[PDB]
């Protein structure tokens, strides 16, 4: 019975929210009305196994698994899509699915376990059965226990009976998942068997919520698509699909781009939603903006891309705000010193153009002498049609002079 | 029986568990691929003796076939034999062989960390005792099975007694118990345990196919391929794959997507060197009492002192062996408190403790002292024979110029004026590809032994282009080096070229301006 | 009976352990090789008398067919004769002799370590005994038994009655117990005991061809072959095996790979002295009141006066 109520209560109707209509807040579902990625399934001791799709994770579940991608987009997505199209029942393996768990971890670290979480972010937990209870009908039914936990990467050894849960998996025979980031699979990576990615597929995914959610101008998608040959490097900026939401106020709240859609505005407004989303003051939010942005000009300065993880002169500490603003990330396995990655190689140069609007329009002691530096070190016209229209076209925004 | 039917069962299942089957074989820091499946092969083993003697090349199985309580196994620093002892509980949970099969009970834990009571400790690691099997049922049960029950033990290098008495009562009094127990550890502390135990076995070195299998094993086979031309070219090498750390570090820096080929030999003995510093940062503590640079000094020390007086065993005299034990408990060098008077400390490689020195001669060449620096001139000042650096002071100097740019310079105002051949006639040709040897030749010269000065001028001008090769200062001294050939010949078989002439002819072609000739076959 | 037939089961069973048939021949601070399977020979002996005298040379089961409890052995300096005690027991663990297997009760305990009570010091080294075995049941049943009960008792050199004065009650006053009890000494103290005792026997010298055997037994033809030409050309040599501790460091010096006869006999003499230094440093505690550089100069001066005044005997 306790397997029936929170059957009943993990059909939730209302849990389909997702704030990826953000204040556009279209009347619409991220399943029947978008479209979704695929799963680089990676074997542990390096080979690049499958690329699998959402029904062959269903196909050989993993009892630990990990995931990479973004939180707030596609991870959670991932899981809450579990959920909600658990509450639906097509596949020819579901409804015989029994209890899974859906839980983000990056605001608890509660030191306690199901009962505080499940009575305090969702419904309750149960009194006549205990806690342990309740623990007790997960070790009791393990076969079929699919569990969705979010963020070991905000975590610890806190938390009493969850940590010595993931510590140790034998002792419930159990489904578990887990979405964190590439800064920190390392600690999940004792406790894996295949590690999972999450990759857009920007051939058909841009054009596919561009088309179902702006069939109101379908004569700005012609320019999309006939800029994708014009620009064959159109995959090498879309990175992530849901972060496509900045193109969406684009249009619907921003109708410039519908007469002036070339690169430098779309991802000039992406970069104007990294300013509206975490609305903050000039703290190293902002100071991550710029000292990445010199990142970005170690990026292009010698033309080194993934890096070495030696200069950390240009930004440095707090390494929760670079990973949590996303401008960056490191190594997963064994380097000797390991190696940073970028969500785009490209889109850094576009960290490197706010770098220089940042090192054209402000303090004039020395600031300006390191944009001038550096751009006194790219004085070769012949190099100035092709780098100075990439990159110097990434300068034709943000207009101060 | 139910209860060792229920616990035994899932003691039975539970050892399939993917932290029981995947560590990090660096230690803990790094995040490094391990895997039961694939990491393990099979390595070498040897039955021991009274005499101390390789009496049979045992392997796992055979290990398993010739079982005696207490089995008693040691081996190398820095091992990670719980890749052994997990691979033994591991098919014991998959059914690996018959006497693993007629266990019931197979235990391992780390003495490095174990504390508490052995059914406390034996708790802090399973966690699944209920209140129905009580201590006495546990202790009681044990001692009642007497003859299924099996216990792996491994970590006597960090192990201390006080935390659990009972653990080393079960290692020493095996009389009050009886079953069946297995210890594994080093010769830090094998004296200890030695003289009680029965079985007595080494794990050796390990096999150029066994590393193919682990070469070939965890890697895309460019590298694989690519590495094992490395591989194949330096005898060096080949004699470095007698352990398996070195195949992991050279597994692990290929690692990647290119072909990271700079790391020619001497930034793997410094990946080697400063990663060891690393895993054993504050493994042992370091230098617990007296700091951790002063012990490496020490070091360095013994291998200048050993080296250059051509000494390569170590038994200094007793009291005085304190920093030498720091640097064991370290993992440095292999001690021996084996059957001798006055234990017995060597390095486990010879060219390793010749990178030692190299290293520590750079080192002392670096530094603003005047004395170190100039006293590492009196260190030069133990080669006037430039024949007996090629035979000895080969690799050292090799491994001192590849190791940092500044000893290099040092290394060229010495060797720029050391010009006096030496002995001769103890150091005839061995191996030549001058297979010819016809009395033209001689009437050519009828004095042979200036045709072995010119082999020993041109074997010194082979360590000159090796020194400039490793060093990889590609471009940087060429007055030096133009200045240094210059009054050198150069003979070259034209069958057997290797591409560091292409680098040398490639970064400095003024030294081959400089030359005197190449007798080329 | 069935405490006696499970506990003297296992105790009969006990007494092939490695660590009871293997030890360090030097003390305890160098890793030597010790068997009794392969180190035992046979030694001399001599059945003593009240005018102390030689009577019968005893081998080791002409000393077990000529039981007087108490059994009074005593013998050299720094013998290490628990490889002859450890031997009879392994050998009533193995099936030795017939007057060995009329015995039940077989005991062995280091008197330089041994403390507590009786029941407890033998539970100090068995650690085999529940509580259903309580501690009037044993030496109720030691005293009951009465004769099949046998102890084996080492280092009086280092004992101290104060540890267990149970002990030394079961040495002096055996009318109370009358239990077959073996002590073996040196000459230290054996003042303290002898009158007491009955039987009184020596280990005499070791013989050529014993020493032979221990020299092949432990080690490669090669270093035996030409360390026993070095034996058969020094009579000097010759009059020094008559004592095992010498033909163990011949076997250990020349222990490992090559000839090292540089050690041709004073290197053995300044081994030997300098290797008791390393033995006595502190088992004995060396100097313990004033130091111990002291006393070495003291038997020095006790060599020079003796043999520049051609003196050999010492009665001060």
């Amino acid at each position: 019975s306790l397997s029936e109520q929170l059957r009943d209560n993990y059909t939730k109707a209302t849990f389909r929210h997702m704030n990826l209509p953000e204040v556009c807040s279209s009347l619409g579902t991220d399943h029947l009305l978008s479209c979704d990625v695929s799963i680089i399934s990676k074997h542990i001791s390096q080979p690049v196994q499958e690329a699998l799709t959402i029904p062959e994770v269903f196909s050989n579940l993993n009892s630990v698994m990990c995931v990479e991608g973004e939180t707030g987009s596609g991870k959670t997505t991932f899981l809450k899509r579990i959920a909600f199209l658990w509450a639906s029942g097509c596949c020819p393996l579901l409804y015989r699915f029994q209890l899974v768990f859906y839980l983000s971890l990056s605001s608890i670290t509660p030191d306690q376990g199901l009962a505080n979480i499940i009575c305090a972010q969702l419904l309750g937990a149960g009194g006549c059965i205990s806690e342990v209870c309740l623990s007790s009908s997960i070790q009791q039914l393990q076969h079929q226990v699919l569990f969705l936990l979010d963020d070991y990467s905000g975590l610890a050894s806190l938390p009493q009976a969850l940590h010595t849960l993931i510590t140790k998996n034998y002792l419930s025979r159990t489904c578990l998942l887990i979405a964190v980031h590439t800064n920190r699979v390392r600690d999940i990576r004792l406790y894996l068997g295949t590690s999972l990615e999450i990759q857009e597929f920007p051939f058909y995914n841009t054009v596919s919520v561009l088309r179902k959610f702006f069939s109101h101008d379908i004569i700005c998608v012609e320019k999309l698509i006939i800029y994708f040959i014009d620009n064959k490097d159109l995959q090498g900026v879309y990175k992530t699909p849901l972060f496509v939401a900045a193109v969406c106020t684009d249009w619907i709240q921003n109708a410039s781009a519908q007469d002036k859609f070339q690169d430098v505005t779309l991802f000039q407004s992406y970069m104007q939603y990294l300013s509206l989303k975490y609305k903050a003051t000039a703290e190293p939010l902002q100071a991550t903006v710029s000292s990445c942005g010199q990142l970005a000009l170690t990026g292009l300065f010698s033309s080194c891309f993934e890096f070495n993880s030696d200069d950390l002169a240009e930004a440095g500490v707090d390494e929760d705000e670079k990973l949590t603003t996303l401008l960056m990330s490191k190594f997963t396995a064994q380097r000797l010193r390991p190696v940073y990655r970028f969500l785009g190689p490209l889109f850094q140069e576009f960290l490197a153009a706010v770098r220089l609007t940042e090192l054209l329009s402000s303090d004039r002691q020395e600031d300006q002498d390191l944009g001038l530096y550096y751009l006194r070190q790219i004085d070769s016209p012949l190099k100035a049609i092709n780098s100075f229209n990439i990159f110097l076209y990434y300068v034709s925004s943000h207009s101060s002079s | 029986e139910e209860d060792l039917n229920v616990l035994a069962q899932n003691l039975k299942d539970l050892y399939n568990s993917p932290a029981f089957l995947n560590f990090y074989p660096l230690g803990e820091d790094i995040d490094i691929i391990f895997n039961l499946e694939k990491t393990f092969t099979e390595p070498i083993m040897w039955k021991k003796d009274h005499r101390h003697h390789r009496v049979e090349q045992l392997t796992l199985g055979s290990l398993l076939e010739a079982l005696k309580s207490p089995c008693l196994i040691e081996g190398e620093s820095g091992k990670g034999k719980s890749t052994l002892l997990q691979r033994i509980a591991m098919l014991w949970a998959s059914g690996g062989c018959r006497a693993l099969k007629g266990f019931r009970l197979v235990f391992f834990i780390h003495l490095r960390s174990a504390r508490g009571g052995l059914f406390e400790t034996l708790y802090d690691q399973l966690l699944n005792i209920p209140d129905f099997i009580s201590k006495p049922t546990f202790k009681a049960l044990l001692l009642k099975l007497h003859k299924e029950v099996l216990f792996l033990l491994d970590g006597y290098n960090e192990f201390h007694p006080q935390n659990c008495p009972e653990i080393e009562a079960l290692i020493k009094e095996n009389h009050r118990f009886k079953n069946m127990v297995i210890v594994t550890t080093t010769t830090e502390c094998l004296r200890h345990i030695r003289h009680v135990g029965a079985l007595t076995a080494e794990v050796g070195d390990m096999t150029e196919d066994s590393a193919k299998d682990l070469i070939e094993a965890v890697l895309v086979p460019d590298q694989v391929e690519r590495l094992w031309a490395q591989i194949q070219e330096s005898r060096c090498l080949r004699n470095l794959m007698k352990t398996p750390l070195f195949v992991v570090i050279t597994c692990a820096i290929q690692m990647g997507r290119q072909e990271f080929q700079a790391h020619t030999q001497t930034m793997l003995f410094q990946t080697f060197y400063d990663l060891l510093i690393q895993k054993n940062s504050h493994r042992y503590r370091g230098g617990a009492s007296g700091d951790f640079a002063r012990s490496l000094d020490y070091c360095g020390d013994l291998a200048l002192e050993g080296v250059f007086a051509h000494k390569f065993d170590f038994e200094p005299e007793h009291g005085s062996s304190m920093n030498e034990d720091v640097l064991v408990t370290i993992g440095l060098l292999c001690k021996y408190t084996a059957q001798r008077l006055k234990p017995t400390y060597k390095f486990f490689h010879k060219s390793f403790q010749e990178y030692t020195a190299g290293r520590r001669l750079s080192s002392l060449l670096t530094s603003k002292e005047p004395e170190e620096v100039s006293k590492g001139n009196s260190y030069l000042n133990k080669m006037v024979s430039i024949s007996d650096i090629t035979s000895l002071y080969g690799n050292l100097l090799l491994y001192t110029c590849g190791s940092s740019t500044e000893a290099t310079r040092a290394v060229m105002r010495h060797l720029a004026m050391v010009y006096q051949h030496g002995s001769l006639q103890g150091l005839s040709v061995t191996k030549r590809p001058l297979w010819r040897q016809e009395s033209i030749q001689s009437l050519r010269n009828t004095t042979e032994q200036d045709v072995l000065k010119a082999i020993n001028v041109n074997s010194f001008v082979e360590c000159g282009i090796n020194l400039f090769s490793e060093s990889m200062s590609k471009s940087d001294l060429s007055q030096e080096f133009e200045a240094f050939f210059q009054g050198k010949s150069l003979y070259i078989n034209s069958e057997n070229i290797p591409d560091y002439l292409f680098d040398f002819f490639e970064y400095l072609p003024n030294c081959a301006s400089a030359l005197d000739f190449v007798k080329l076959d």
